[PDB]
């Protein structure tokens, strides 16, 4: 079948993603956005370009074969293409549409998935596809052009457990440099689920294209973003809507692409991470709270945390 | 068997260790001291005490959001 006419989704929109990409689309060399999920459509025409790696953490077994990486549910080709589809001529286009993605499947067909799985997973994105975290020894991981590491992971999944050796791999990230989000839940829980509750990892809950925070969305999250009636990519070759907390992350991950592509693009360098309580403009984390749109009651609150995330005044606060 | 995910002081740890309860390993993480194993359910209260361990926890599951 014919692809359709590229349309740019309500939430792409939202997060205020469009107007960046004179200064840039994502297409710095040095950053890949890591998505931990149900594999990709590695070939889908509205993707294939900015697939870098794709493998497989299923079993305990870290696979690199297409078969054992391509997605056989869905979602990941959703959550992908909500980051990394094209502009072109056909389907969605992404909040970073010109940003290497490294596909990393750590859930079945099923969607569901092993914290070990999920562990590996975390572990593949920090290596690379040369297993190796620091190849020169320096310390410098996201963001050393030496290195092959992600700068982003995106864990549009959750669980209820907390156990130290998958928290240990959160540190493991983080001390890399790398900038961790993930979805905060769909149980309308008080607080996010795991690993969405860690202090290192960002968490996102979902709003609606009315601006409500859906009911779904597990509060107490760190930023909000769309997460009802998105449009991405789908299996096989097509398109979807979805709606929940791991669509809402996407767009959040996006946001982050774009801020390391293009402070490094300016700078030659990449922002810290940052904290949950950062408000200034020297850390990724402070910028996208600083920057959000503010819903709610004034200040950070429990249904859209700091607010919603916009692009484009986080690209101006980095470069500022 | 069950899978479950050790923690343990490199140094004084070998994965040798494990295989007389009946476990065999799975993955050895690079990044972290830990290996996930599959072993007896009964047998996870003798992984507890082995030389260099640190945790034994079970695996957990996550679902797509
Ligand atoms: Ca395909
Ligand atoms: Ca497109
Ligand atoms: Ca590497
Ligand atoms: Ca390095
Ligand atoms: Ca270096
Ligand atoms: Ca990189
Ligand atoms: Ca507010
Ligand atoms: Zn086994």
């Amino acid at each position: 079948s014919t692809q359709p006419a590229q349309t740019i989704p309500w939430g792409i929109e939202r997060v205020k993603a469009p107007s960046v990409w004179s200064i840039t689309d994502g297409s710095v060399s040095v950053i890949q956005v890591a998505v931990l999920d149900t594999g990709v459509d590695y070939d889908h025409p509205d993707l294939a370009a900015n697939i870098a790696w794709c493998v497989s953490t299923l079993r305990g077994k870290v696979s690199t074969k297409l078969r054992d990486c391509a997605d056989q549910n869905g979602h990941g080709t959703h959550v992908i293409g909500t980051i990394a589809a094209l502009n072109n001529d056909i389907g969605v286009v992404g909040v970073a549409p010109g940003v290497q993605i490294y596909s990393v499947r750590v859930l079945d067909a099923r969607g569901s998935g092993s914290y070990s799985d999920i562990a590996i997973g975390i572990e593949q994105a920090i290596l690379g596809p040369d297993g190796v975290a620091d190849k020169d020894g320096d310390g410098i991981i996201a963001g050393d052009p030496d290195d092959d590491a992600a700068e982003v992971i995106s864990m549009s999944l959750g669980g209820p457990a907390d156990d130290s050796y998958l928290y240990d791999m959160i540190i493991q990230a983080y001390n890399a440099g790398i900038v961790i989000v993930a979805a905060s839940g769909n149980e309308g829980a008080p607080s996010p689920s795991y690993p969405a509750a860690y202090p290192e990892v960002i968490a996102v809950g979902a709003i609606d294209s009315n601006d409500n925070i859906a009911s779904f969305s597990n509060r107490q999250p760190e930023v909000s973003a769309p997460g009802v009636d998105i449009l991405s990519t789908y299996p096989d070759d097509s398109y979807e809507t979805l709606m929940g907390t791991a669509m809402a992350t996407p767009h959040v991950s996006g946001v982050v692409a774009l801020i390391q592509a293009a402070y490094y693009q300016k700078y030659g360098k990449i922002l810290p991470v940052g904290t949950f309580d950062d408000i200034s403009k020297n850390t990724v984390r402070g910028i996208l709270h600083i920057t959000a749109d503010d819903l709610g009651p004034t200040g950070w609150d429990a249904d859209y945390g700091y607010g919603v995330v916009r692009a484009a005044l986080a690209v101006q606060a980095a470069l500022g | 068997t069950i899978r479950v995910i050790v923690s343990v002081d490199k140094a004084k740890f070998n994965p040798h260790e494990v295989l007389g309860i009946g476990g065999h390993i799975v993955y050895q993480f690079k990044l972290i001291p830990a290996v996930v194993v599959d072993v007896p359910a009964n047998a996870v209260g003798k992984l507890k005490k082995m030389p260099g361990v640190e945790k034994v926890e079970f695996d957990h599951q996550a679902v797509l959001l």
